[PDB]
């Protein structure tokens, strides 16, 4: 459960980010797919070199998704659902590889935003990407 | 852990410029602050009720210095973390009972703080370098439960 | 007692003099002196047997040696024990070999809580001569005009960018410092790209002497000069935008070029109040039309 003071320094921190969001995103599953290479299992017919265009285009994907949620974060689950039918209903991701790419989205972010990441901020984002993928990993139709 | 020459050398240059007097305490820091359950086993370092109090609380801070320590000792040994770790081990899970989950995550915290430290020097494959360290380190240290 | 620093040996094969373009260093300093660029190869203290092969910088001081930046010849480092960062006003420099002295602003080492020491483009500092003359310097990698702040839009450098500086002076064989706290008492220097212009105070303190303001200032790419006043004397002011602009792992531009300053303000053939400065880049925008150097906040 994610307290007010949580929501705010989420705000802050994701609002700058700003326009480079789906750098971050690529950023984040690069930095996932090289780590952890079991996760790339769940993108089989992906191109995930290191140049490629199709982990680029996904990276925005995910990174507007998380802005959206960031927009919404006192009712994400609403905001959230068809995402929720993406990973729990058709794809059954296993939660542990949220738990990955949220460690990996936490450091792409303190490498880039090193006056934001405070102790208190990474806190609050670690929370906010824990709710994130309940969500995600949740079946609640 | 098997390194990668280009890997050892990239592990080893940030070690290097580590100050290792701050980045232990840092990181424990770190993680009693986002994972806050674990202030329970440092009830005896006084005020942890604030984020600044737990940053600045000197015995924190002390205690880091000995965990880096430790990591640091592990890299010369990345071939026998187990043995090396061997006592420690012994201290953690049958002495604490501390729970191996937050071994991981002390692992974890440890290379956001790097990577907080070391910005874009920490690229993705740096970064998968440490992760290497870090589980090792976590699985020696979790040894005395398998 | 604080150990004599001893001359990095050049000779080495270990050390190699840096030719490149790209890694060409620039330097203000008040009577010679440079930063110059090396590749330095070195074994690791955490495992034994390796060579590690890393770009380095070095100071050539005037009397031709070269000197490592380490714990002893950088800045007190400030106390980490509250939240709250002071900056002591006064420094030892370290002793070299040559009878000199040196100090620098910081080391290449990882530290928190006060960005203005948290270099990595550039050093300031000073060396004294065996015969107590000094020479103050600040210098590095020049910020590539290119990638200077509004150009990729532009095609030249456009709107703001405030700094956070610490100023530096010798004054009775101790290093003195600009007053900094943590910001809560620092200094500011802000460059407008649209006028051309750079304004600001280095406040000063019982130690450091009286507070240095900028008067006219004028930017051009990445150099900067004119004239500066501190208890009704004027210095010239000379200096330059450091530092290569940052980049995505993809290529794509993150931050222009010019993240650090520095630069030096002389008052006087051997004048005491002579100073360097360095510092980094606090707030900018390219989009800023403002035709002043009141600072972004
Ligand atoms: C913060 C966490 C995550 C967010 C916000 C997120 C968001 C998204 C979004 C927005 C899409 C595309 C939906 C569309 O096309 O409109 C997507 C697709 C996908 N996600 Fe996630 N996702 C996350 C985590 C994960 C993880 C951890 C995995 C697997 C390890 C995963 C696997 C996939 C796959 C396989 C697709 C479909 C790609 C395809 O077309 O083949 N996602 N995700
Ligand atoms: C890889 C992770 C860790 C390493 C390398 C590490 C290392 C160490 C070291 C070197 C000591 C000092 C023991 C001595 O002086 O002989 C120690 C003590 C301690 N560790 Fe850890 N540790 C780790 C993780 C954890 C975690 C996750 C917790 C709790 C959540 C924890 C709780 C403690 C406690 C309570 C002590 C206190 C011993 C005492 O006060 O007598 N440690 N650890």
């Amino acid at each position: 459960v994610l307290s007010p003071a949580d929501k705010t320094n989420v705000k802050a921190a994701w609002g700058k980010v700003g326009a480079h969001a789906g750098e971050y995103g690529a950023e984040a599953l690069e930095r996932m797919f090289l780590s952890f290479p079991t996760t790339k299992t769940y993108f089989p017919h992906f191109d995930l070199s290191h140049g490629s265009a199709q982990v680029k285009g996904h990276g925005k994907k995910v990174a507007d998704a998380l802005t959206n949620a960031v927009a919404h974060v006192d009712d994400m689950p609403n905001a959230l659902s068809a995402l929720s039918d993406l990973h729990a209903h058709k794809l059954r991701v296993d939660p542990v590889n949220f738990k990955l790419l949220s460690h990996c989205l936490l450091v792409t972010l303190a490498a880039h935003l090193p006056a934001e990441f405070t102790p208190a901020v990474h806190a609050s984002l670690d929370k906010f990407l824990a709710s994130v993928s309940t969500v995600l990993t949740s079946k609640y139709r | 852990v098997h390194l990668t020459p280009e890997e050892k050398s990239a592990v080893t240059a940030l070690w290097g410029k580590v100050n290792v007097d701050e980045v232990g305490g840092e990181a424990l820091g770190r993680l009693l602050v986002v994972y806050p359950w674990t202030q329970r086993f440092f009830e005896s370092f006084g005020d942890l009720s604030t984020p600044d109090a737990v940053m600045g609380n000197p015995k924190v801070k002390a205690h880091g210095k000995k965990v880096l320590g430790a990591f640091s000792d592990g890299l010369a040994h990345l071939d026998n973390l187990k043995g090396t770790f061997a006592t420690l081990s012994e201290l953690h899970c049958d002495k604490l009972h501390v729970d191996p989950e937050n071994f991981r995550l002390l692992g974890n915290v440890l290379v956001c703080v790097l990577a907080h430290h070391f910005g874009k020097e920490f690229t993705p494959p740096v970064q998968a370098a440490y992760q290497k360290v870090v589980a090792g380190v976590a699985n020696a240290l979790a040894h005395k439960y398998h | 007692p604080i150990p004599v620093l001893r001359a990095v040996d050049t000779t080495s094969p270990n050390i190699v003099a840096d030719t490149s373009t790209d890694r060409e260093q620039r330097t203000f300093a008040t009577q010679g002196g440079s930063v110059k660029p090396f590749t330095i190869t070195k074994p690791s203290p955490y495992i034994p047997g390796l060579m590690l092969t890393n770009q380095e910088i070095l100071y050539q001081a005037p009397d031709g040696k070269y000197y490592d930046f380490g714990t002893y010849n950088t800045l007190i480092m400030p106390s980490s024990s509250t939240s709250a960062r002071v900056l002591p006003n006064s420094h030892p420099m370290q002793p070299l070999d040559s009878g000199g002295k040196m100090i620098a602003c910081c080391t290449n080492q990882t530290s928190t809580g006060m960005n203005a020491l948290r270099l990595k483009s550039m050093q300031f500092g000073a060396w004294m001569s065996p015969s107590k003359t000094v020479s103050l310097f600040a210098g590095g990698t020049p910020a590539p005009t290119d990638t200077l702040q509004g150009v990729d839009t532009a095609g030249r450098p456009t709107g703001k960018a405030t700094y956070e500086v610490i100023g530096l002076r010798v004054k009775n064989d101790r290093a003195v410092t600009s007053s900094y706290e943590t910001v809560v008492t620092g200094s500011f220097l802000t460059v407008n790209f649209n006028t051309g212009k750079l304004g600001g105070t280095i406040v000063g303190n019982s130690e450091f002497g009286d507070s240095i303001e900028m008067r006219d200032v004028n930017v051009n790419g990445n150099q900067f000069s004119g004239t500066a006043s501190s208890g009704g004397h004027t210095g010239q002011v000379s200096g330059g935008l450091f530092a290569k602009e940052e980049r995505f792992y993809s290529g794509t531009l993150e931050h222009p070029s010019g993240g650090e300053i520095g630069g030096t303000v002389n008052f006087g053939s051997n004048s005491p109040l002579n100073a360097s400065f360095g510092g980094t880049r606090r707030e900018y925008n390219a989009a800023d039309t403002s035709t002043d150097t009141s600072h972004l906040v």
